C-alpha cells in the first residue's frame, strides 16, 4: 500500500498513511509527540517549497548563463550593496515569516499574506498535496546534490552533469574524490 | 510658609523621587570621566 | 566593533556605582515586600 | 492597545487596555504598570514632541533661508550675552514649568501661561491630539535623525536628502561608519517579532512578564 | 512574617529575623528541600540551571576574547612570544595616582594595564588566531553561542516544552550520545580545525574563513584517506630548526607522532595534537555505539551491573541493585562527576607543566605556575565537593532495603574498618614526615648538616629510568637498547621524547631528590587525611554511636547540643568544613613544592631546592622569605614598582584569612548577647528610634557560622598565595 | 600497500559471515538474560513523547526475512566492524611500506 523504504514490508503504527506522501520513514521514532508532528509536517513543506525555489534558482541562473558561479555570487559586485541588502531581507522576510506562522497557529497550513488558503486558482487535490510533497524531497535531495558539486567537485550542477554525460568513467565520485589536489588547482 | 511646600511636590511621589535620583545620578556618572574627569588634573585619562 | 577611547571612562562608572545601586535598591525591596 | 499594534498580530499587554489614546502596545519592558506613571509619562511624551516639533521646523526653516549648520550655531557671536540669556531662560521657565505642573495637577491638559488649556479658537478634538501625539512622535524620530546624520556625514536635512536623492543605493544609513551597526540594530529589529510570537505561543498560560527593577510587576510573580 | 523573598520555602517566608535572607541565600539552589515541588520539577530546573550556567561559561569566555582584542597587545605578542608581556584587560581606577598610572604602562600600551597570567596568549597563538578582527568576531560569536543558550534554558522550561521525569533517566541513550556527540565528533571537529587552520597558521599560511575550502590542508589531498595510506600524512614533519610563524624549515604533514617537543617554541607538536584528538576522535565515536538505545543492539547498564557479582561471596551480592541507586540519587551522580573531574582537572595540571601543549608557554613562568596553582586549587575544592555531595547522597537518597548486601551495604558494614586504618595510615605518615623534617631542621640548626636522613626516591627514579631518563642510571626500559620496549616505535617516538625526557631545562620528569621524596610523601599524607576525613563524613552520615539518627536530621545541622558529653561538629558538612581546611592545606603543599622547584629550575639554582627542600627552615627562608622581597616592596614610602597590586592584595588575602579566623574561633553566644545590648542600645535613643529594622538582627547560626569562616578562610587563602607567586615569578622573569 | 577494495571488501565479509554464522547463534542468548521478558525488559512505559520516544521504534524488530535473526541493524554493525578491521589492515599496512618498524627488533 505505501512504498516504505522497499518492496519490503515495514508498516509502523505511529504513521497510518493518511499524511500526504506518507511511507512511514520513521526509523529513529522522531515523529511520536502527535502535537510538534504536525508542526513538523509544515516544517517540511516549509523546507520543501524553499528547496524548490533553490534548486529552480540555480538550474535557472546556469541556463540563462550568469557570470558568477551559483555559490560564488555572494562576494559578486551588484548595483545594490550587500550593507544595503541585509535590512530588508531581515525586514519585509521576517513580516512574512511572522503572518505565515501566525496563519499556521490559526489555521494549520501555510500561507503568503494574512490569507490562509492562498489559492487564487484552486487546484487543492490531495493528488497535489503528495506531488509537493514528493517534489518537495526531491528538491531537498538535488539541493544536497548541488551543494557536494560545489563541495568536492567545486563545479556548477548542470556543467557536473555535462561531465558526467560526456565521461561516465573518469568523471564520478571516485576520480573527483581521488583528485582533490587537482580540483583546488583549478581542476 | 509658602516656600519649602511645593518645591517638592513634584517630588514627593515615590515613583518621582526614584525617577529623578535615579536620572540624576546616571547623567553625573556618565557626566563624570570625558566631562567629569580630564578637566580637574585627574590622574587616570592622563598616561 | 572597536570600542571608543571613553568606553572605559564610561562602562566602569555604571557597573561600580549604579549598577550596583539599582541591584541593592531591588533586592531591599525584594527581601522587605510582604505578599 | 488597539488593533493597529507595533507589529502586525500582536498581543496587547495585559495594563494597556486601550483607553489611553496613541496607544501602539508598543511596551516591552512595562515602565507604565500605574495609571499616573503613564499620566506622567505620557505629558513628559508630549512634552518631548512638542518641543520636537518646533525644533524640526526651526531647523528646516534655517536650512531653507541660508543660516548656518544647527549644531554649530551655538559658537556665533550673537546679540546679548550668553550667560545673562541663560540665566533669563531659567527665570521664564521657572514661571512657565511651574504655572504648567500646577495646571497639570489641576486639570491634567497641556496649557500654557494663565489660560489652562489655552485653547482660544477650540479645536479640541480627541482625534486632532492623536495627530499630534503621532506627529511629535515622527518629529523627534526625525529630530534623532537629524542629530545622527549631523555626527557622522557631518550635513544638515536638507543636504542628507540630496545625498540620498544623489544615489540611494550607496547612500544610506547602512553604508557609513555605523552602517554595519545599523544592519546588526535592524536585523535584531526584525528578529524581536520573531522571538516574542514565540514565546507568546509557547507561554499559553502564567504571566511571563518581563522582570524589571523599575517596576513592580515581579511583585505578583513571587 | 510570610514575606516573599524565600519563595521557595514557607518556613523562611515566617522567620522575622535578619537569617532569613542569609538562609534565603544559601538554600537557593537546594530544590530537593523546596516545599510543594516534585522529581519532574526538579529535574527541569536542574536543566535550566546546566544551561545558565553554560550561557555565563560562554560570556566569560567571550568577555576574556573581547578584553584581550580590545586595550591588548595580541598582534604584538604574536610578532614578539618571548619579550613582550601578554595584557589581560586595561586598568580605568579614578582612584588612581599619577605614579600608580606610569608604574602600570606596560607592554607598549597607552595607558595602565594587566599583565595577563591566564595563557589565553598562548592558546590563540597555538590554535591559529592572529588577528585581533579574528578575536573580535569569536567573541561575539561566543555572546550569540550564550544568547542561544539563554534561549535553550528559557524554551526547555516552558510548558509543553519541558522533558519528562523517565526522559533524563535514559541512562543508556545519554551515554551514547555523550560518548558519540559531546565527545568523539567534537574532538573530530577540533582536530578538523587543527589540520585546517592551525598546522597551515604554525607553517606560515594563513587560513581564514574567506580563503576555507580552497587550500588544501595535505599536498595529497584526501585519497591516502580513501585508500588506507594514511602514512603519507606522516611523511613531511616540521624540522628542528622551524619558525612557528613563519614557513621557513616547514613540513608537510597533518598526523603524525613526532614525540618531545617543538625545539623552537618548547611546545607539543600541532600535527601530534591532531593526531592525538583525530584518534581520541575515533575511540570515542566506536565507544559510544555500547550501551542499548531503542533500537535492538547495545548493552543495558542495570544487566551489566546484575552480573558484575564475583562467585562464592567475595562481594556479597555484588553491584545488584546499583542501578537504580545511581539513577534515583542525583547526589551519587552529582559525586561521580565531581570526583571524575577533579581527577581530571589534577591530571590535567600534573600535565601540562611537564607537557607543554601551548607555543611560547614553558618561557612565560608566571602564566604556567598561576595555570598549576589554579588548576590544582579547583580539583581539590570539587574533590572536597564530591566527598560532600557522597555523603549528601548516603543522607537523603539511600535505601537499604533496595541495595541490600551489595558493595555500598558492604561498606557500610565494615565501615570503621576502613575508617580506622585510612586514621592508622595518616597518622603513620604524619607522625614520621614531621618526625623527619624536625630530625632534618635540628641537624641543620646543629651545623653539622650530614646527619639529616635522606632517603632516596629510588621507586620513582626507577620509574623515570624505565620511560628514559638517563641520568640515575639504571638498564631499565627505554634505557638500554636491548630492551623489548626501546625496540617497539624506536623510530615513532623514543628520537624526540628520550631527547625531551634527558634535558633538564624544561619541567618533563625533572631530577628527584630526597627533599622530592619527602614532599611527595606529605602530599600521601595529605590526601590520606583528607580522604580520612571525608570518608568519616561519608560513612558516618546516616548514623554513628554518638548519633544514631543522623539521618533524620538531615545533611547540615549545627549539633545536638550540650548532651551526651557534647556534640558539636558531628554533621557531615562539619567533616566537609574541616576537609576543606586540610585541603587547603595539602594544595598548599603541592602548590609550594611546585612553585619552589620551578623557581630553582628557572634560575638555575637546583642544587638549592636539593639541599634546602630537606628542613623546614630552608622552606620558610629559601622559599617563603627570599621569595618575597619583591612581593612586598610593590609600594612603599621610598616609592612603588609594577607589583604594588600584588602587594595591596597579598595583605588583602592576608586580612581575609585573619576575618576567617574572626569568624571562626568565636561560635554565636557573645554575638547575640551582643546584638541584644545593641538592640537595646538602637531602641532607647532619641533621634534614632524613629527608624526601626522590618526583621530582627540576630547572630548568625553555626552551620552559617562555620560557612562564612570558611568562605573568608579560603579567600583568604587563594587571594595570598596567588599574590605571592605572581608577584615573585613576575618580579624576575618575564 | 594492499589495495583498498579488497582487503576493505574481505574484511567486511568475513565480519558479515561471521555475524551470521556463527556468532547469531550465540547471539540472542547473550541478549536472553539482558533484555529478557523475565526480568525488567524494557525501561519506559511509554505515556508522553519523551516516554514513547525512549520505546523502541517498529523498525528493528517488526521482522526477519532471513532465515536467521539477521536484522539489518546487526548488518550495520557487522559491516562497521569489518570497515575497521579492513582500516586497521590497510593502515598498519601504510605504515609498513613507509619504512618504519612498529614491531619490536
Ligand atoms: C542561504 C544560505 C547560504 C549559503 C549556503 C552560503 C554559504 C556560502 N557562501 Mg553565501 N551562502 C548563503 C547565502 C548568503 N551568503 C551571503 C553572501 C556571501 C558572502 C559575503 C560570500 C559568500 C560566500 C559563501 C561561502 C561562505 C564562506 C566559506 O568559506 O564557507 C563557509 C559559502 C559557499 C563567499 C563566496 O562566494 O566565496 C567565493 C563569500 O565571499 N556568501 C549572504 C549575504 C546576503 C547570505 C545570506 O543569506
Ligand atoms: C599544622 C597543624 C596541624 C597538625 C600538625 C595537625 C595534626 C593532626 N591532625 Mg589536625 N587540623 C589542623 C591542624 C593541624 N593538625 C587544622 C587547622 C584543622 C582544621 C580544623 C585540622 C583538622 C583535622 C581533622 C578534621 C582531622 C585532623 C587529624 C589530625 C592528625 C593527622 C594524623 C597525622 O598526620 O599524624 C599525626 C601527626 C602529627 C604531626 C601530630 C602531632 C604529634 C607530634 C609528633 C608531637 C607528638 C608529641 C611529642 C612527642 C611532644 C610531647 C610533649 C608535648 C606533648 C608537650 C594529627 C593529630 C585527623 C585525626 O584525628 O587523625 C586520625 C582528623 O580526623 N585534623
Ligand atoms: C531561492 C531564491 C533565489 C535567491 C536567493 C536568488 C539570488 C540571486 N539571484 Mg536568482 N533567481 C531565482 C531565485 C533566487 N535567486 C529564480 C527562481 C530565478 C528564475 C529562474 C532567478 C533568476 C536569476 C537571474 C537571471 C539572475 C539572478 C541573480 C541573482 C542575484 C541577485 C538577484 C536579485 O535580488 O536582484 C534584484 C532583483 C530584484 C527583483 C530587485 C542573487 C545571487 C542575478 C545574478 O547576478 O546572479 C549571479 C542574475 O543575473 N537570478
Ligand atoms: C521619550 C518619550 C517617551 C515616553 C515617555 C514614552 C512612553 C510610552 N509610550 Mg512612547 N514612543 C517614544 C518615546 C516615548 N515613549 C518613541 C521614541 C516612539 C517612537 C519609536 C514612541 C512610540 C510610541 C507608540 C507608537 C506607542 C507608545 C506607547 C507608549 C507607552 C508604552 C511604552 C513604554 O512604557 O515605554 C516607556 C518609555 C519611556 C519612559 C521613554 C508609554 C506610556 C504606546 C502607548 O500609548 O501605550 C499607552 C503606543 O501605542 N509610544
Ligand atoms: C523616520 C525618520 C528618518 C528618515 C526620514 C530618514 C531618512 C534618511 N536618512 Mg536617516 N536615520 C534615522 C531615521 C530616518 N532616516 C534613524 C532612526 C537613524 C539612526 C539613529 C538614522 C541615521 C542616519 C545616518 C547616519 C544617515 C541617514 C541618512 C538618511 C538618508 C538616506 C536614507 C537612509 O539611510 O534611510 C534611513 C534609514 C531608516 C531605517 C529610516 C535619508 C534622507 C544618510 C544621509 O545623510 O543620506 C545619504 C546618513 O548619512 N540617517
Ligand atoms: C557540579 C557542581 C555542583 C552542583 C550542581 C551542586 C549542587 C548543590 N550542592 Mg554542592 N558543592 C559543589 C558543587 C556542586 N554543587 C562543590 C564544588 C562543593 C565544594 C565547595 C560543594 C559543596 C556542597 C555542600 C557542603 C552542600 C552543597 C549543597 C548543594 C545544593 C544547594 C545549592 C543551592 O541551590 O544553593 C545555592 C548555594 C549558594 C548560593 C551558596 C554559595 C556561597 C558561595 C560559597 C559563596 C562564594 C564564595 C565567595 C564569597 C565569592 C566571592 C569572592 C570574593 C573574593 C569577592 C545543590 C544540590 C548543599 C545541600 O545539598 O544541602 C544539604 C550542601 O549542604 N554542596
Ligand atoms: C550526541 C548528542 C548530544 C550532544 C552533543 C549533547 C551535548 C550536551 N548535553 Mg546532552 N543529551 C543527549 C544528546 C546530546 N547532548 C541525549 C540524547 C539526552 C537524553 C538521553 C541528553 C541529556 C542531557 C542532560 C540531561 C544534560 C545534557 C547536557 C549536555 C551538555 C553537557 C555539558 C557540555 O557542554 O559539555 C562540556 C564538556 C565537554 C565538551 C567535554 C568534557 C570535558 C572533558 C574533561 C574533556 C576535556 C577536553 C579538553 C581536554 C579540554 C578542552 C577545553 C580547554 C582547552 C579549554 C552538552 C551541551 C547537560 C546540560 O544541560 O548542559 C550542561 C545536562 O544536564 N544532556
Ligand atoms: C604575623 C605572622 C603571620 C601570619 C599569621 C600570616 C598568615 C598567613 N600568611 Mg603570611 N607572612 C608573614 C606574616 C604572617 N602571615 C610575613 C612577615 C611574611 C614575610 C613577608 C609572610 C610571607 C608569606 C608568604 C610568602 C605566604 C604567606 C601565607 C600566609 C597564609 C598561610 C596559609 C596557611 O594556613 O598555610 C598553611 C601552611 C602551609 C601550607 C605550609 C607552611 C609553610 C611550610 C614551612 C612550607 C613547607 C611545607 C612542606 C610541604 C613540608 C611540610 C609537610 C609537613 C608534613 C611537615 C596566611 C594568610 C601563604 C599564603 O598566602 O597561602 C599559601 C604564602 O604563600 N605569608
Ligand atoms: C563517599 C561516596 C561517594 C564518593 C566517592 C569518591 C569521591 C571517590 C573518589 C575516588 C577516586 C578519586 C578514585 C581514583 C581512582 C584511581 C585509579 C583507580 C587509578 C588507576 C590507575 C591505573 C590503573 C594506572 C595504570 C597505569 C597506566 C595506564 C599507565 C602507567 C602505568 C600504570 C600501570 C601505572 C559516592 C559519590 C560514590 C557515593 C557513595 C559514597
Ligand atoms: C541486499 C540484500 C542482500 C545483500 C547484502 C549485502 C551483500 C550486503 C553487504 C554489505 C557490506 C559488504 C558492507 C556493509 C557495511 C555497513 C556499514 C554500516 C559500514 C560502516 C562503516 C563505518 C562505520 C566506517 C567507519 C570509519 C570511518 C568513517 C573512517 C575511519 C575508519 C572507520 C572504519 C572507523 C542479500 C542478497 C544477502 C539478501 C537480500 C538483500
Ligand atoms: C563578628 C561576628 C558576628 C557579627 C556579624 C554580623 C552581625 C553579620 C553581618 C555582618 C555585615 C553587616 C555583613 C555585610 C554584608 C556582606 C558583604 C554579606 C552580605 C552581602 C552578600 C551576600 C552579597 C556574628 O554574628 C558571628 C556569628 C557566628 C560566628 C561568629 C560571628 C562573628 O565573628
Amino acid at each position: 500500500n505505501r512504498p516504505l523504504w522497499l518492496p519490503d514490508v515495514i508498516p509502523p503504527p505511529h504513521l497510518n498513511g493518511t499524511l500526504p506522501g506518507d511511507s512511514g520513514f520513521d526509523p529513529l521514532g522522531l515523529g511520536l509527540n502527535e502535537e510538534r508532528l504536525k508542526w513538523y509536517v509544515e516544517a517540511e513543506k516549509t523546507n520543501g517549497r524553499w528547496a524548490m525555489m533553490a534548486v529552480t534558482g540555480i538550474l535557472g541562473q546556469e541556463l540563462l548563463g550568469v557570470p558568477a558561479k551559483w555559490y560564488e555570487a555572494g562576494a559578486a559586485e551588484y548595483d545594490l550593496p550587500v550593507q544595503a541588502q541585509v535590512p530588508i531581507l531581515f525586514l519585509v522576510m521576517g513580516f512574512l515569516e511572522t503572518k505565515r506562522f501566525q496563519g499556521f497557529r490559526e489555521t494549520g497550513t501555510s500561507g503568503f499574506i494574512n490569507s490562509f488558503p492562498f489559492d487564487p486558482v484552486g487546484l487543492n487535490s490531495p493528488k497535489h498535496a503528495v506531488n509537493e510533497v514528493k517534489n518537495g524531497r526531491l528538491a531537498m535531495v538535488a539541493f544536497i546534490g548541488f551543494a557536494m558539486q560545489a563541495l568536492v567537485s567545486r563545479t556548477q550542477p548542470i556543467e557536473g552533469l555535462q561531465k558526467h554525460l560526456a565521461d561516465p568513467f573518469g568523471k564520478n565520485i571516485t576520480y573527483f574524490l581521488t583528485h582533490t589536489p587537482e580540483v583546488i588547482a583549478g581542476t | 510658609e509658602e516656600f519649602f511646600q511645593r518645591a517638592t511636590d513634584a517630588v514627593s511621589r515615590r515613583e518621582s523621587l526614584n525617577g529623578f535620583v535615579a536620572l540624576s545620578g546616571i547623567a553625573a556618572i556618565a557626566l563624570f570621566g570625558l566631562k567629569g574627569a580630564s578637566t580637574l588634573e585627574l590622574p587616570i585619562t592622563k598616561g | 566593533f572597536v570600542p571608543p577611547a571613553w568606553a572605559p571612562s564610561l562602562f566602569v562608572p555604571l557597573t561600580g556605582l549604579v549598577l550596583p545601586a539599582i541591584g541593592m535598591a531591588w533586592a531591599f525591596t525584594y527581601i522587605q515586600k510582604e505578599k | 492597545a488597539a488593533r493597529e499594534m507595533w507589529y502586525p498580530g500582536a498581543t496587547p499587554p495585559a495594563h494597556l487596555d486601550g483607553s489611553m489614546l496613541g496607544d501602539y502596545g508598543f511596551d516591552p519592558l512595562r515602565l507604565g504598570t500605574n495609571p499616573d506613571r503613564m499620566k506622567w509619562f505620557r505629558e513628559a511624551e508630549l512634552t518631548n514632541g512638542r518641543w520636537a516639533m518646533a525644533a524640526v521646523v526651526g531647523i528646516l526653516f534655517t536650512d531653507l533661508v541660508g543660516l548656518p549648520k544647527w549644531w554649530e550655531a551655538g559658537a556665533q557671536t550673537y546679540p546679548i550675552d550668553n550667560q545673562t540669556l541663560a540665566i533669563i531662560e531659567i527665570a521664564v521657565f521657572a514661571f512657565l514649568e511651574a504655572k504648567r505642573y500646577e495646571g497639570y495637577k489641576k486639570t491634567g491638559g497641556t496649557g500654557f501661561a494663565f489660560f489652562f488649556p489655552f485653547d482660544p479658537m477650540g479645536m479640541r478634538s480627541p482625534e486632532k491630539e492623536l495627530k499630534e501625539l503621532k506627529n511629535g512622535r515622527l518629529a523627534m524620530l526625525a529630530f534623532l535623525g537629524f542629530a545622527s546624520t549631523a555626527a557622522v556625514n557631518g550635513q544638515g536635512p536638507i543636504e542628507s536628502l540630496q545625498t540620498h536623492l544623489a544615489d540611494p543605493a550607496h547612500n544610506n544609513i547602512f553604508t557609513s561608519s555605523v552602517g554595519k551597526e545599523s544592519c546588526v540594530f535592524v536585523a535584531v529589529l526584525s528578529v524581536l517579532p520573531i522571538i516574542i510570537e514565540a514565546t507568546k505561543t509557547l507561554g499559553k498560560g502564567k504571566e511571563s512578564v518581563p522582570l524589571f527593577p523599575w517596576n513592580e510587576e515581579w511583585e505578583k510573580v513571587a | 512574617a510570610t514575606k516573599l523573598f524565600p519563595k521557595f520555602s514557607q518556613g523562611l517566608a515566617q522567620d522575622p529575623s535578619t537569617r532569613r535572607i542569609w538562609y534565603g541565600l544559601a538554600t537557593a539552589h537546594d530544590f530537593e528541600s523546596h516545599d510543594g515541588m516534585t522529581e519532574e520539577n526538579l529535574y527541569q530546573k536542574i536543566f535550566a540551571s546546566h544551561f545558565g550556567q553554560l550561557a555565563i561559561i560562554f560570556l566569560w569566555t567571550s568577555g576574556n576574547l573581547f578584553h584581550v582584542a580590545w586595550q591588548g597587545n595580541f598582534e604584538q605578542w604574536v610578532t614578539d612570544p618571548i619579550h613582550v608581556r601578554p595584557i589581560a584587560h586595561a586598568i580605568w581606577d579614578p582612584h588612581f595616582g599619577q605614579p600608580a598610572v606610569e608604574a602600570f604602562t606596560r607592554g607598549g600600551a597607552s595607558g595602565p594595564v594587566n599583565i595577563a597570567t591566564s595563557g589565553v596568549y598562548q592558546w590563540w597563538y597555538t590554535i591559529g588566531l592572529r588577528s585581533n578582527q579574528e578575536l573580535y568576531v569569536s567573541s561575539v560569536f561566543l555572546a550569540l553561542v550564550s544568547a542561544v543558550f539563554l534561549f535553550a534554558g528559557w524554551l526547555h522550561l516552558q510548558p509543553n516544552f519541558q522533558p519528562s521525569l523517565s526522559w533524563f533517566k535514559d541512562a543508556e541513550s545519554r551515554l551514547n550520545h555523550h560518548l558519540s556527540g559531546l565527545f568523539g565528533v567534537s574532538s573530530l571537529a577540533w582536530t578538523g580545525h587543527l589540520v585546517h587552520v592551525a598546522i597551515p597558521e604554525s607553517r606560515g599560511q594563513h587560513v581564514g574563513w574567506d580563503n576555507f575550502l580552497s587550500v588544501l590542508p595535505h599536498p595529497q589531498g584526501l585519497t591516502p584517506f580513501w585508500s588506507g595510506n594514511w602514512a603519507a600524512y606522516a611523511q613531511n614533519p616540521d624540522t628542528a630548526s622551524h619558525a612557528f610563524g613563519t614557513a621557513d624549515g616547514s613540513g608537510t604533514a597533518i598526523l603524525t607522532f613526532l614525540g618531545g617537543f617543538h625545539p623552537q617554541t618548547q611546545s607539543l607538536w600541532l600535527s601530534d595534537m591532531a593526531h592525538h584528538h583525530l584518534a581520541i576522535a575515533v575511540l570515542f565515536i566506536v565507544a559510544g555505539h555500547m550501551y542499548r538505545t531503542n533500537f535492538g543492539i547495545g548493552h543495558r547498564l542495570e544487566a551489566i551491573l546484575e552480573a558484575h557479582t564475583p562467585p562464592a561471596g567475595g562481594l556479597g551480592a555484588g553491584h545488584k541493585g546499583l542501578f537504580h541507586t545511581v539513577n534515583n540519587s542525583l547526589h551519587f551522580q552529582l559525586g561521580l562527576a565531581l570526583a571524575s573531574v577533579g581527577t581530571i582537572t589534577s591530571l590535567v595540571a600534573q600535565h601540562m607543566y611537564s607537557l607543554p601543549p601551548y607555543a611560547y608557554l614553558a618561557v612565560d613562568f608566571t602564566t604556567q605556575a598561576s595555570l598549576y596553582t589554579h588548576h590544582q586549587y579547583i580539583a581539590g575544592f570539587i574533590m572536597c565537593g564530591a566527598f560532600a555531595h557522597g555523603a549528601i547522597f548516603f543522607i537523603r537518597d539511600y535505601d537499604p532495603e533496595q541495595n541490600k548486601g551489595n558493595v555500598l551495604a558492604r561498606v557500610l558494614d565494615h565501615k570503621e574498618a576502613i575508617i580506622s586504618h585510612l586514621s592508622w595510615v595518616s597518622l603513620f605518615l604524619g607522625f614520621h614526615t614531621l618526625g623527619l623534617y624536625v630530625h632534618n631542621d635540628v641537624v641543620q640548626a646543629f651545623g653539622t648538616p650530614e646527619k639529616q636522613i635522606l632517603i632516596e626516591p629510588v621507586f620513582a627514579q626507577w620509574i623515570q629510568a624505565a620511560q628514559g631518563k638517563s641520568l640515575y642510571g639504571f638498564d631499565l626500559l627505554l634505557a638500554s637498547s636491548s630492551s623489548s620496549a626501546y625496540s617497539a616505535g624506536q623510530s615513532l617516538w623514543l628520537p624526540g621524547w628520550l631527547e625531551a625526557i634527558n634535558n633538564n631545562q624544561n619541567s618533563l620528569f625533572l631530577t628527584i631528590g630526597p627533599g622530592d621524596f619527602l614532599v611527595h610523601h606529605a602530599i600521601a599524607l595529605g590526601l590520606h587525611t583528607t580522604t580520612l576525613i571525608l570518608v568519616k563524613g561519608a560513612l558516618d552520615a546516616r548514623g554513628s554511636k554518638l548519633m544514631p539518627d543522623k539521618k533524620d536530621f538531615g545533611y547540615s545541622f549545627p549539633c545536638d547540643g550540650p548532651g551526651r558529653g557534647g556534640t558539636c561538629d558531628i554533621s557531615a558538612y562539619d567533616a566537609f568544613y574541616l576537609a576543606v581546611f586540610w585541603m587547603l592545606n595539602t594544595i598548599g603543599w603541592v602548590t609550594f613544592y611546585w612553585h619552589w622547584k620551578h623557581l630553582t629550575l628557572w634560575q638555575g639554582n637546583v642544587s638549592q631546592f636539593d639541599e634546602s627542600s630537606t628542613y623546614l627552615m630552608g622552606w620558610l627562608r629559601d622559599y617563603l622569605w627570599l621569595n618575597s622581597s619583591q612581593l612586598i616592596n610593590g609600594y612603599n614610602p621610598f616609592g612603588m614598582n609594577s607589583l604594588s597590586v600584588w602587594a595591596w592584595t597579598f595583605l588583602f588575602g592576608h586580612l581575609v584569612y585573619a576575618t576567617g579566623f574572626m569568624f571562626l574561633i568565636s561560635w554565636r553566644g557573645y554575638w547575640q548577647e551582643l546584638i541584644e545590648t545593641l538592640v537595646w542600645a538602637h531602641e532607647k535613643t532619641p533621634l534614632a528610634n524613629l527608624v526601626y529594622w522590618k526583621d530582627k538582627p540576630v547572630a548568625l547560626s553555626i552551620v552559617q557560622a562555620r560557612l562564612v569562616g570558611l568562605a573568608h578562610f579560603s579567600v583568604g587563602y587563594i587571594f595570598t598565595y596567588a599574590a605571592f607567586l605572581i608577584a615573585s615569578t613576575s618580579g624576575r622573569f618575564g | 600497500m594492499i589495495e583498498a577494495p579488497v582487503a576493505i571488501g574481505g574484511s567486511t565479509v568475513a565480519l558479515l559471515g561471521l555475524g551470521r554464522f556463527v556468532f547469531l547463534p550465540y547471539q540472542r542468548r547473550r541478549t536472553d538474560m539482558e533484555v529478557g521478558p523475565g526480568k525488567l525488559g524494557p525501561k519506559t512505559t511509554g505515556d508522553t513523547f519523551f516516554d514513547r520516544l525512549q520505546k523502541p521504534a517498529s523498525f528493528v524488530e517488526t521482522k526477519s526475512k532471513d532465515p536467521s535473526g539477521f536484522g539489518i541493524i546487526d548488518v550495520l554493525g557487522w559491516g562497521a566492524l569489518g570497515h575497521v578491521f579492513g582500516y586497521f589492515l590497510l593502515a598498519c599496512s601504510s605504515l609498513q611500506d613507509a619504512g618504519i618498524d612498529a614491531f619490536p627488533r
